[PDB]
RNA sequence: UAUUAGCUAGUUGGUGAGGUAAAGGCUCACCAAGGCGAUGAUACAUAGCCGACCUGAGAGGGUGAUCGGCCACAUUGGGAC
RNA sequence: CGGUAACUACCCAGAAAGGGACGGCUAACUACGUGCCAGCAGCCGCGGUAAUACGUAGGUCCCGAGCGUUGUCCGGAUUUAUUGGGCGUAAAGCGAGCGCAGGUGGUUUAUUAAGUCUGGUGUAAAAGGCAGUGGCUCAACCAUUGUAUGCAUUGGAAACUG
């Protein structure tokens, strides 16, 4: 059980021998508006099947960013081919400022505001792996006190 | 101007304090599609749907909306939400109507825009007079014994917050201001604001 | 009297004028670095003291005549001809 | 080629922690010492050492990682190219990383750390930030 | 990129196309080549509404007005609606529109117009092919 | 050579003057020197904004007032400073 | 616009004189031949310019309307008190 | 501008709201002649028998004394990518060499402060922003008041480059 959101069914085809075989997938995000995001792809032949499916895929890959009180750590990135998404942290608080494809994953993190356009391409299921990438390439204040080995007083 | 309520009270169900009330059965928008099924809606239908309902239900324009919406889109103090929503108060047929003695906010519109209640020496022609805390409304007796006024203004009510409520000479003066503490229905600048400023 | 410039002559042949290169590196908006640029001064000679090498100094005064604006008065750098 | 020590410098640090490995390596200089120096004081490597006689004496320099080997530094780079000395002004120096990265600016006094460089007044080149 | 090559460099740009070719309409001093202060419309004259074939598949048959043009250019531009009552002759204004399924257009006609009659109560503006709020 | 004078800058109902050191030659509304106060006579009321010291320097050098600006002078004191230096 | 290459004859220096509110081929006389330019000179198109102003988060793009400044003009062209 | 805005007696709910849009493309579909017909359209498009495309009524979706349409421009467009590109095949590395300018600079000693940072100096008369004030009420915006600026020139810094 997780808070849903549903990106998009897809269109795929499967080529069957004597004609054309109507191959069914879907893609969600889910998570608990903490910091949690998942998604799912359903391969299927129907809705719900995509929604068995979503689930079979949005309950793993399903990991925490260091939520810093509604914010980001810093300004991150992600690339995987065509998604190329800058994230941002601004002011916060005062309107949802993002795509139509992480409105839902700020939503699903819990982000007060970010400022996260993208570049590359809008596809869809390059936008969720940019977007894992761009939770993936945020060390903490935490770690800059600890990992970095001095307990550095920007954040104490 | 003065449009009816089928999008406030059946569009959402619930037409909220511009005027209040509560609609009775069939809250669908009838004709046709009254005695049929519902729809659905998206991130811009609750755009839509949450400037319609706090837009809408009040008795605002658009024009007069969103200028002096980007006029409550002004600072940059972090969350500017606070300035959004309390400018939802400062129109003087929302303080009479939290005052209590209209019963909608489109009641004080009309007579107090007719220039009944004088507020401090001025014939009232503009009920969205952008009021400032701490000071009072002085109310005529004419307007004190018009008798649509005798019939549901005068006939006092109950009284909100923020301000002081003279059941005598029926006036008011805003104490403080209701903010997201106070007031709340859905209020989300990502939906109004991010509706109409520059979509964003 | 007043401004001064700095560079080698193009051609130390005329009379009573002679010119100068300039350094001068000045900004470019879009790429920053500020770039050099060669500006040309015939103004005046002394004596036609003429030499390859060497640097004349302005003088914001009356321009002598056509094309002579500032008085190249004082060779202030001077050099050997190799 | 030999022109940019600096960023050949600091890409070699990105060889050896992005390689996870011990040692890298810089001829000598001063300012690179002054960059394991004032690095080294904000905790990125364990040695400031140099070959003991050559004006290209290799300054040789364990690295401090994290738990298993692990990085510390991610985002190095040489900010002012050797095609563009920078030249910023010292009164509104920008953070970096919203403070999360390091800063390195020849002053006019020295090559100083970022709120050094920025409340102090002072301003010179731009160098280095992760 | 170098430091002369990226000084070299402007911002440069080349798809500058503007979607009219327009001499509206205009100020007939003596040389008309007067450009460009482009209108919306065109007050002209066209002759002859023709029949234009559309593309593939589609089996329909529309109106394009033989359309004068001055400046050397198309004998055409689309009618829209049901039927027309101009001739040869006629002021003609001149909407910029394009449509894909009809062939060699750049202009569309501004049907809608102050010779142009309709009827109303149309399920698009009510008002356009001319027509307007019905009285009565 | 040098004048004192107004400036009209207001509504149709409501202008508002602006006391300017000028020339015969001077646009009252378009070229310049530098503005001396900001004038307003029967709202609300005798309104003006007065600093004394640069009509001291254009009297120096000579200039010449409006009617009310001049007026303004003899309601400033500085016509009685002129009898001080007289 | 270099599918805008070689360009320049008072041109560029010097002396004298006339002028001017004034140095000043500013002119003009005389005597000298330079000089510019392939890191754009000339020739052609096009342009009143600026503060400013619309849009873009900004970077900027874009405009010069109306306002203010400068410049230029007064059917056309040219003189001159 | 003049019995000028304002004000009393306020008359009757009586004199005073319409425009665009509905296949999506973004929210607003059924009666509905049709029958690829006439037409609609920025893109995908449509219409060949029950078309939420069209003509068509009702219901709706957004606005207002303005709606919508094209004509221009900016953004998205990072679609010349300094900020903020790519070059193996998708557009691309000259057909390869020189050694002209021009570009870039192994280490270090010191000077220099040129550039680089600091202080004084110029800065739009203005008008304009960030604020405030009053006001045609409060509106909008005007009037005001400051604030905010390579507009500049001049002392210091040797940490970098020259």
């Amino acid at each position: 059980e997780f808070e849903e959101r549903v990106v998009s069914i897809n269109r795929v085809t499967k080529v069957v021998k004597g004609g054309r075989r109507l191959r069914f997938a879907a893609l969600v995000v889910v998570g608990d508006r903490n910091g949690r995001v998942g998604f799912g792809t359903g391969k299927a032949q129907e809705v719900p099947e995509a929604i068995r499916k979503a689930i079979e895929a949005a309950k793993k890959n399903l990991i925490t960013v260091p939520m810093v009180g509604t914010t980001l750590p810093h300004e991150a990135l992600g690339v995987f081919g065509g998604g190329k998404i800058l994230l941002k942290p601004a002011v916060e608080g005062a309107g949802v400022a993002a795509g139509g494809a992480v409105r839902a994953v700020l939503e699903l993190a819990g982000v007060a505001d970010v400022t996260s356009k993208s570049l590359g391409s809008n596809t869809p299921i390059n936008v969720v792996r940019a977007t894992v990438d761009g939770l993936t390439q945020l060390k903490r204040a935490e770690e800059v006190a600890a990992l970095r080995g001095k307990s550095v007083s920007d954040f104490a | 101007y003065t449009g009816p309520s089928w999008k406030q009270s059946r569009r959402y169900g619930i037409s909220l304090t511009g005027s209040g009330k509560e609609i009775a059965r069939r809250n669908y928008v009838p004709g046709q599609h009254g005695p049929n099924n519902r729809s659905k809606l998206s991130e811009y239908g609750l755009q839509l749907a949450e400037k319609q309902k706090l837009r809408f239900t009040y008795g605002l324009s658009e024009r007069q909306f969103r200028n002096l919406y980007v006029a409550a889109t002004k600072v940059k103090e972090g969350t500017v939400g606070y300035n959004f929503m309390t400018l939802l108060e400062q129109r003087l047929d929302n303080v009479v109507y939290r005052l209590g003695l209209a019963t909608t906010r489109r009641q004080a519109r009309q007579f107090v825009n007719h220039g009944h209640i004088l507020v401090d020496g001025k014939r009232v022609d503009i009920p969205s007079f952008r009021v400032q805390p701490g000071q009072v409304i002085s109310v005529r007796e004419k307007s004190m014994k018009v008798p649509a006024i005798l019939e549901a203004v005068e006939a006092t009510k109950g009284r909100a917050n923020f301000v002081s409520f003279d059941a005598d000479k029926l006036e008011g003066t805003l104490v403080r201001l209701p903010e997201r503490d106070e007031i709340n229905p859905e209020i989300n600048d990502a939906l109004i604001v991010e509706f109409y400023n520059k979509m964003m | 009297q007043r401004k001064v410039y700095q560079g080698r002559v193009v051609s130390d042949k005329m009379d009573k004028t002679i010119t100068v290169v300039v350094e001068t590196k000045r900004n470019h908006p879009v790429y920053g670095k500020r770039i050099n640029y060669s500006k040309k001064y015939k103004a005046h000679d002394e004596n036609n003291s003429a030499k390859t090498g060497d640097i004349v100094r302005i003088m914001e005064t009356r321009p002598l005549s056509k094309d002579k604006h500032f008085r190249l008065v004082e060779i202030v750098e001077e050099a050997v001809i190799i | 080629v030999m022109t940019d020590p600096i960023a050949d410098f600091l890409t070699r640090i990105r060889n050896g922690n992005m390689r996870k490995f011990d040692v890298v390596e810089a001829p000598a200089s001063k300012i690179k010492r002054q960059i394991a120096e004032i690095l080294k004081a904000e905790g990125y490597v364990k040695d400031v050492e140099y070959v003991e006689d050559n004006k290209q004496g290799v300054i040789r320099v364990f690295l401090k990682y994290g738990k298993n080997g692990e990085k510390v530094i991610t985002n190095l780079k040489r900010i002012s190219k050797p095609g563009l000395r920078v030249y910023v002004k010292s009164d509104d120096v920008p953070k970096v990383l919203n403070g999360l990265g390091t800063a390195i600016i020849s002053t006019s006094t020295g090559v100083v750390t970022d709120k050094v460089a920025r409340q102090t007044n002072v301003g010179g080149e731009v160098i280095a930030y992760i | 990129p170098t430091i002369n090559q990226l000084v070299r460099k402007p911002r440069r740009a080349q798809v500058t196309k503007s979607k009219s070719p327009a001499m509206n309409v205009g100020y007939n001093s003596r040389k008309k080549v007067q450009t460009k202060l482009a209108s919306p419309q065109k007050r002209g004259v066209a002759t002859r509404v023709g029949t234009m074939t559309p593309k593939k598949p589609n089996s329909a048959l529309r109106k394009f007005a033989r359309v004068r043009l001055s400046n050397l250019m198309e004998v055409t531009a689309y009618i829209p609606g049901i039927g027309h009552n101009l001739q040869e002759h006629s002021v003609v204004l001149l909407r910029g529109g394009r449509v894909k399924d009809l062939p060699g257009v750049r202009y569309h006609i501004v049907r809608g117009a102050l010779d142009t009659a309709g009827v109303a109560d149309r399920k698009q503006s009510r008002s356009k092919y001319g027509a307007k709020k019905p009285k009565a | 050579s040098v004048k004192i004078r107004l400036t009209r800058m207001g509504s149709k109902k409501k202008p508002f003057y602006r006391i300017n050191v000028a020339d015969s030659r001077a646009p009252r509304d378009g070229k310049f020197i530098e503005t001396v106060g900001t004038y307003n006579p029967l709202v609300t009321e005798n309104q003006v904004t007065l600093k004394e010291e640069r009509v001291l320097e254009w009297l120096s050098n000579g200039a010449q007032p409006s009617d009310t600006v001049r007026n303004l002078l003899s309601k400033a004191g500085v016509m009685k400073k002129f009898h001080e230096s007289k």
